[PDB]
């Protein structure tokens, strides 16, 4: 049970600064190289900062756009590898991956999202995204919450506690015009149980510490 | 840099197939070159190294091959499990670069959406904005067309579409268009509608409301 553990990440204004770090357990670390690697969203892999053993004199090697603004380190008594990032740019904002190559393996971390932005974290409005009474009698209707403009990613969201789970299309996340993210999640059911059934999407937003639950039902007039 | 592509950046095939995906270094690469498997919302996941050699625990039916430049990963038979997005990786020289990546994906029959459309909610207006939700539930393939269409106006430059990844259970997609408008643009208008145009309908399925009628 190899596991690199990472931590730190998160939102943090242009300009500013940010230590990330991974700590590695289940395989000989030290005579290891250590590496990070970048994925934007939506975007490709690529690499970020390499660090070799005391066995090759801790050299680093860095890509060309953070060349002088990350250092890579590591503390091998601790099983610490790091990435301090300095002069944060908006174009650094990524997922970032603690990447251990060994001889037989290859090892990734779970990744740390970064956010490089001034803006404050906003918690979503979630609105309900409801079927009115034209749903086939015997069919389907679809139902949902809109959960909108919320900053930074990501959102999670459930229907009734994550007892209902067929039929749930939670939606990737939308950059909007106004540079807030926002999604929908629906849900298809019996167009019998609009009524009598009670739907409730739960939406965590773990930057901002919001939890909502909202009740999607039918609507009148 | 070293500059590494792949080919073709995404592809469908029916499980059982022989799959052939390639790579393709700028340089010389002495076999230096790893090839992973990204599930979507997950890590990558090493399958391969040194082009051929298999990392414990990959099945055999997953095979690397190459020399030089000129590189392949090849699934003999593929597996429900083998979809998601592989990138090859140049480890020759640093910067070590990757490949642009390759989407796997499942092959099905042609299904048609379930269209729906969801009004603005009153607690939303309340703020002045007015979101309208068109959903096509649980379709295939991929490409349709959504246009929205308010009092017999065609909309531009309000909408944006999403779309998840290959359902788990019926290998279908589903895509959201959301219109936006102002609340004062939204009142102005009765008859809000979306139009879903599919190769899996015989002609284009409309879904509309009117503003203010339950
Ligand atoms: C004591 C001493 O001196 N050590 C050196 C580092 C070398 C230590 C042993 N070498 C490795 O584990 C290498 N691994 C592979 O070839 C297999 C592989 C490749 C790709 C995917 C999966 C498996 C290379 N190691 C990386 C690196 O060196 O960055 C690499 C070049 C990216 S792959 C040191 O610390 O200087």
């Amino acid at each position: 049970q190899v596991q690199l553990k990472q931590s730190g990440g998160g939102l943090v204004q242009p300009k500013g600064s940010l230590k990330l770090s991974c700590a590695a357990s289940g395989f000989t670390f030290n005579t290891y190289a250590m590496h990070w690697v970048r994925q934007a969203p939506g975007k490709g892999l690529e690499w970020v900062a390499r660090i070799r053993s005391k066995s090759s004199n801790y050299a680093t090697y860095y890509a060309d756009s953070v060349k002088d603004r990350f250092t890579i380190s590591r503390d091998d008594s601790q099983s610490m590898l790091y990435l301090q990032m300095n002069n944060l740019k908006t174009e650094d904002t990524a997922m970032y991956y603690c990447v251990s190559i060994t001889t037989r393996f290859a090892y990734w971390g779970q990744g740390t999202l970064v956010t490089v932005s001034s803006a404050s974290t906003k918690g979503p409005s979630v609105f309900p995204l409801a079927p009115s009474s034209k749903s086939t009698s015997g069919g389907t209707a679809a139902l949902g919450c809109l959960v909108k403009d919320y900053f930074p990613e990501p959102v999670t969201v459930s229907w009734n506690s994550g007892a209902l789970t067929s039929g749930v299309h939670t939606f990737p996340a939308v950059l909007q015009s106004s540079g807030l993210y926002s999604l929908s999640s629906v849900v298809t059911v019996p167009s019998s149980s609009l009524g009598t059934q009670t739907y409730i999407c739960n939406v965590n937003h773990k930057p901002s510490n919001t939890k909502v639950d909202k009740r999607v039902e039918p609507k009148s007039c | 840099e070293t500059t590494v592509t792949q080919s073709p950046s995404s592809m469908y095939a029916s499980l059982g197939e022989r799959v052939t995906i390639t790579c393709k270094a700028s340089q010389d690469i002495n076999s230096y070159l790893s090839w992973f498997q990204q599930k979507p919302g997950k890590s990558p996941k090493t399958l391969i190294y040194r082009a051929s050699r298999l990392v414990d625990g990959v099945p055999s039916r997953f095979s690397g091959s190459g020399s030089g430049q000129d590189y392949s990963l090849t699934i003999s038979s593929l597996e429900y499990e083998d979809m998601g997005i592989y990138y090859c990786l140049q480890y020759d020289e640093f910067p070590y670069t990757f490949g642009g990546g390759t989407k796997l994906e499942i092959k099905r029959t042609v299904a048609a959406p379930s269209v729906f459309i969801f009004p603005p909610s009153d607690e939303q207006l309340k703020s002045g904005t007015a979101s309208v939700v068109c959903l096509l539930n649980n379709f295939y393939p991929r490409e349709a067309k959504v246009q929205w269409k308010v009092d017999n106006a065609l909309q531009s430059g309000n909408s944006q579409e999403s779309v998840t990844e290959q359902d788990s259970k019926d290998s279908t997609y589903s895509l959201s268009s959301t219109l936006t408008l102002s609340k004062a643009d939204y009142e102005k208008h009765k008859v809000y509608a979306c139009e879903v145009t599919h190769q899996g309908l015989s002609s284009p399925v409309t879904k509309s409301f009117n503003r203010g009628e339950c």
